[PDB]
RNA sequence: GCGCACAUUCGGCUCUUCGUGAUGUUUUUUUACAUUCAUUGCGACGCGCGGCUUCCAGGAAUGAAGGAGGGUAGUUCGGGGGAGAACGUACUGGUGCGUCAGAGGUGAAAUUCUUAGACCGCACCAAGACGAACUACAGCGAAGGCAUUCUUCAAGGAUA
RNA sequence: UGGAAAUGCGAAACACUUGCCAGGUGACCCAUCCAUCCUCCCACGGUGAGCUUUCUUUUCACCAUAAUCCACAUCUCCGGCCUUGCUGGGGCUUGGGCCUCUCGA
RNA sequence: UUUUCGCUUCCUUUUUUUGGUUGCGCACCUACAAAUUGCCAACUCAGAACUGCUUACGGCGGGGAAUCCAACUGUAUAAUU
RNA sequence: GUUUGUGUGUUUUACCGGCUUAUCUGAAAAGGGGCAACAGAGAACCUGGGAUGAUAUUCCAAAAAGAAAUUGCAUGUGGG
C-alpha cells in the first residue's frame, strides 16, 4: 500500500546498488515504460518490448524507433532536418 | 482559428456528427453539408469519405489539426477524427 | 475451423467452408478493409492518370 | 443523397466478396421490415470466363457467362460507384418484383441484359475482376 | 498476389514490409534507397555501404547514422563522416538507405548487474565475466605472479609485438588521463 | 415656431407602383417596350387600407463604471522571449603554394621559431567562434538579462 | 451454390503455377493470479458389507472406458396432418445488427 | 405540448402531407417501502464469560556495543584453505 | 404423318470427358550429400477378462470380451 518518498520502482534494489546509479537508472525506467503517443491513432499506447520496441496498443503499429524511450531529437531534427532538406531539394 | 471559431459555433448552435460511422450515414442521407477531416486519419478514410464528401458535394475540410483538438474544439474530451456537419445554419461561413 | 496439426487430415472441408477468397482464413473485418483498400486507390491511380490526361492535350 | 439504380456499386460480404453490383431499387431506410436501410441491388456473382485467341473448337462459348443473382443488401456493406449501368430499358417501366419467383424471373431476363450490355458494350468495367 | 519481399536491416520506424522502389528512382522516403553521392550533401543516411554491394557494413551498429559531407562530383567521390572521427571517402556511388538507426544504443543505460551482464553478452561465444592479468597464470600469461598485485613492465608496446608478448595497450601514443585533446588544436 | 396653396420648389428614389408571366403600343426611339403607359394575370413590395385573426411581449423590470479593477477590439512599437535558417568577418588551426635570414617576444630580455625551414605574403580550406565601428544618459526586458538577416513561433507593452 | 450481416451446406467437385498465403497450419520463455475443468478430499444422504460385551450412528465399500450422435420438449402445432420451422443450455470469445452514449458518461 | 416516437379517427391547409384530434403503442419507478420476509450457509477473526495451573508434544532467531577488512548477491582450490 | 414422350443400336459422326502409350515444350541455391533427437517437432485402441506358473493398451475368436480406430487394396452397388 506504501509507495516510498524518493525511488520509485528502485525499492526493489533496497540499498543495494548505490544512490548515484540510483540515479542513472530512476531516469530511464521513467522513459522506457511509460506509455507514449501514437502517431496517427494518437492516444499514448505505444509501448516497449524487448528494447525499444514499440507496438502502439490501439492501432497495432510497431514502430523501430529505438533505445529507452522511441525517436530521439537528434532523430526527429533529422527528421526536420530531412524535411527541410528534402524538402528544398524539392524546392 | 476560423475553422475551430466558426465549427466552434458549428457544434454549439449546429448539428453535426462525430463518429464515422454516423458521418458516413450522415453523407449518405445527405444530411451532412459538410465533411471535416482531422490529420490523424487512417487515409484510407480520407479517401472514403472524400469519395463521398464528393459525392456529395460536400465540404471537405481539412481541419488540419488533431485528434483531442478536435474533440476539444466540438466541446468533447475523446480522439477524434472526423465530423460532419450536418447542419448548422448559423455557422454559414462553414457553409462557405 | 479451429484444431492443431495432426488434426486438419482429418478436419472435413465443409467444416472448413465459410468464406470469401483470401479469407477462407478470414471472418469479415480484415477482409473488408483489403478489399476496400485497393478499390480505392485504384481508382485514385486511375484518376491520377486522368488528371494528367486532359494536362497534356 | 446521390443513390439511383443503374449506378454500380462493388458488394463487400454474404457471398459477395468486393463484388459488383448495380443499384435497382434504393431502399433509402428502414423499417421494421428492414431494420436497416437497405438498398435492393441486382448483381453478378460470376464473372465471365476468358475470350482471346481462337479458343476453342466451336467454341467456349462455355467460358461465356455472366451469373446474376439479386439481393437486398445493407448499405452499410458496399462501395458505391460513380458508374452506372441504367436500369432504363430495363426497369423504368419493367421492375423486378421480389417474391420469390419474381425475384427470379426478372434476373433471367435480366441476365440476358446483362448480356447486351455486356456483348461488346460499354463499361467492360463492370463485368470483372478487380485484383485484390 | 505476386511482388518482391521489402524487409531486412532494421532503421526508423516505419513498419514494415513497406513498398520502397530504390536506387535514384526512389523518391527520398526515410530509409529509402538512393545512391548516396545522388544524396545530398549533409543529408543523413544511414548504413551506407564501403564496399559497394554490402548493404550497409558502415554504421551497421545501433544508434547512428551518418553525414555526408562532401561530394567530390569530378571523380564521383564523395567523402562521408564515418561517425567515428574518421571520414571515409567512398566513391560516391555507394547505395545507402535513408536515415538513422532506429535504435540509438542502450549504451547510456546503467548496466546495473552481473546477471543482466550475463544475459547481456549472450549471443555470440562466452567472453565474459573478466578475470585480470595480473593473477593469470603466469605460464600463459603475461601478468601472473609478481608476489603481489602489479604490472611488471611498461603496457606501453611497439605495435609488432609477439602474440604472447602482445596484448594490452599497444603502442600508446598517449595513455592515461586525457589531459589534452587528439587529432587536431 | 408651426401650419400652409403645389411635388409643377431645392429634394426623395421605384413614395413618378414593384416584380414577373407576357401580349400590346414602340418601328434612324431611351432597340424589346414588363412597372409606369395600353392590354391583362398572379405574386407583390413600398405605402395604405381592410379583415383581423390568433398568439405573444416590459420602461429602468436588473444604481451610477472610479484620472478602481478587468478585459475586450485597432494599426503599431521595441537588442522581450523562443525556435529557425543565412552570414559577414576574424581568431586559429590547416592547407596551397612564394620565398627566405630571420623570426619572435620584451621593462631589460628572457624563456620562443628557425633555413627539414621559422616568420612572411597571397590563394584556399578546414574548424570552432563571434556578430565587430555602426550605436547611443539611446531602445527593450520582472529581474537576472537582452544587438546580421531572414524565416518563423508563440509573447509583451504602450498608444487608439 | 444459403442468410444485409456476423455467418450456410452429402457433394456449392476443380488438381500445376504463384520473388503465394506477418497462413498460432509445426512455433514454443517464464510470468501472473484468477477463473474454473480434471482429479482429488470432506461430508449428507442412502445402500450394502464388515465392526462394535459396561457407551456410541464405527469402518470400509458403494463404480462406468474409449469410441460416436445430439432430433426431447418448449416453440412450430402438444400429436386432424402436424406440415413454418425444426426455435430453444450454460458460460468464456469475438463478431454482427439496431439504436447511437457528448450535460460526458 | 414551435422537435424526426409511431400509427388510427376526425378537423384544418390542396393534402388521403404536416399540424391539431382521437384510440392504442413508443421514451419516461412518475409502478418507486422494506426489500420485510423465506431458506440455507460458513469457519475465520473477535468478544465475553465460566474454569484451573502447566519452562512441559512438536516444531522454536540470542542480543548489544565498536575496530579492521570486502560494496553487494555471485565465484572457488575435487580431497587441509 | 406430325410434333412430342420413351426405350434400343456394339450405327455413324461430330464434340466433350478420361486414360495410357506417345511427341514437343518445360526448375535454382544456408543449401549441388546424406546422417544427426530411446524426451523437441512427433500422424490409427479403448475399457473388461470364473483372464499366466512366469507376458500382454500384443494373449481373449465367432456369438459374451466387446466395442474401437486406421491403412492398403480391392469389389458391387449406391451417389454416378
Amino acid at each position: 500500500a506504501k509507495r516510498t518518498v524518493k525511488m520509485g520502482v528502485m525499492g526493489r534494489y533496497g540499498a543495494r546498488y548505490g544512490s548515484n546509479p540510483r540515479k542513472r537508472a530512476k531516469k530511464l525506467e521513467v522513459s522506457q515504460h511509460a506509455k507514449h503517443f501514437c502517431s496517427f491513432c494518437g492516444k499514448f499506447a505505444f509501448r516497449r518490448k524487448a528494447v525499444g520496441i514499440w507496438r502502439c496498443d490501439g492501432c497495432s503499429k510497431t514502430v523501430a524507433g529505438g533505445a529507452y524511450t522511441l525517436s530521439t531529437p537528434n532523430n526527429t531534427t533529422v527528421r526536420s532536418t530531412v524535411r527541410r532538406l528534402r524538402e528544398l531539394k524539392q524546392s | 482559428d476560423t475553422i475551430n471559431t466558426k465549427i466552434q459555433l458549428v457544434m454549439k448552435s449546429g448539428k453535426y456528427v462525430l463518429g464515422t460511422q454516423q458521418s458516413l450515414k450522415t453523407l449518405r442521407q445527405g444530411r451532412s453539408k459538410l465533411v471535416v477531416i482531422s490529420a490523424n486519419c487512417p487515409p484510407i478514410r480520407k479517401a472514403e469519405i472524400e469519395y463521398y464528401c464528393t459525392l456529395s458535394k460536400t465540404p471537405i475540410h481539412h481541419y488540419s489539426g488533431n485528434n483531442l483538438d478536435l474533440g476539444t474544439a466540438c466541446g468533447r474530451h475523446f480522439r477524434a477524427c472526423v465530423l460532419s456537419i450536418t447542419d448548422v445554419g448559423d455557422s454559414d461561413i462553414t457553409s462557405a | 475451423k479451429a484444431l492443431r496439426h495432426t488434426k486438419a487430415r482429418l478436419a472435413p472441408r465443409h467444416q472448413k467452408t465459410t468464406s470469401r477468397p483470401y479469407g477462407g482464413v478470414l471472418s469479415h473485418e480484415q477482409v473488408r478493409d483489403r478489399i476496400v483498400r485497393a478499390f480505392l486507390i485504384e481508382e485514385q491511380r486511375i484518376v491520377k492518370r486522368a488528371l494528367k490526361a486532359h494536362a497534356k492535350v | 443523397k446521390f443513390l439511383k439504380p443503374g449506378k454500380v456499386v462493388i458488394m463487400t460480404s454474404g457471398r459477395y466478396a468486393g463484388k459488383k453490383a448495380v443499384i435497382v431499387q434504393n431502399t433509402d431506410t428502414r423499417n421494421k421490415e428492414r431494420p436497416y436501410g437497405h438498398s435492393l441491388l441486382a448483381g453478378i456473382k460470376k464473372y465471365p470466363r476468358k475470350v482471346v485467341r481462337g479458343m476453342s473448337k466451336r467454341s467456349i462459348t462455355r467460358r461465356s457467362q455472366v451469373g446474376v443473382f439479386l439481393r437486398v443488401v445493407n448499405h452499410k456493406h458496399f462501395l458505391p460507384t460513380r458508374y452506372n449501368m441504367d436500369l432504363s430499358r430495363e426497369l423504368r417501366g419493367r421492375i423486378n418484383v421480389s417474391d420469390a419467383s419474381k425475384k427470379a424471373k426478372s434476373k433471367q431476363l435480366v441476365k440476358r441484359l446483362f448480356q447486351a450490355r455486356y456483348n461488346a458494350g460499354n463499361n467492360r468495367w463492370f463485368f470483372q475482376r478487380l485484383r485484390f | 498476389y505476386r511482388r518482391v519481399k521489402e524487409l531486412m536491416v532494421a532503421p526508423e520506424g516505419m513498419f514494415t514490409g513497406q513498398s520502397m522502389l530504390c536506387g535514384v528512382k526512389a523518391p527520398l522516403a526515410i530509409g529509402n534507397v538512393l545512391p548516396l553521392g545522388q544524396i545530398t550533401e549533409g543529408c543523413i543516411v544511414c548504413n551506407v555501404e564501403a564496399k559497394v554491394g554490402d548493404r550497409g557494413t558502415l554504421a551497421r551498429a545501433s544508434g547512428d547514422y551518418c553525414i555526408i559531407i562532401s561530394h567530390n562530383t569530378e571523380t564521383g567521390r564523395t567523402r562521408l563522416k564515418l561517425p567515428s572521427g574518421q571520414k571515409k571517402t567512398v566513391p560516391s556511388s555507394c547505395r545507402a538507405m535513408i536515415g538513422i538507426v532506429a535504435g540509438g544504443g542502450r549504451i547510456e543505460k546503467p548496466v546495473l548487474k552481473a546477471g543482466n551482464s550475463f544475459y547481456r553478452f549472450r549471443g555470440k561465444r562466452n567472453c565474459w565475466p573478466k578475470v585480470r592479468g595480473v593473477a593469470r597464470n603466469p605460464v600463459e600469461h603475461p601478468h601472473g605472479g609478481g608476489n603481489h598485485q602489479h604490472i611488471g613492465h611498461p603496457s606501453t608496446v611497439s605495435r609488432h609485438a609477439p602474440p604472447g608478448q602482445k596484448v594490452g595497450l599497444i603502442a600508446a601514443r598517449r595513455t592515461g588521463r586525457i589531459r589534452g585533446s587528439r587529432a587536431v588544436r
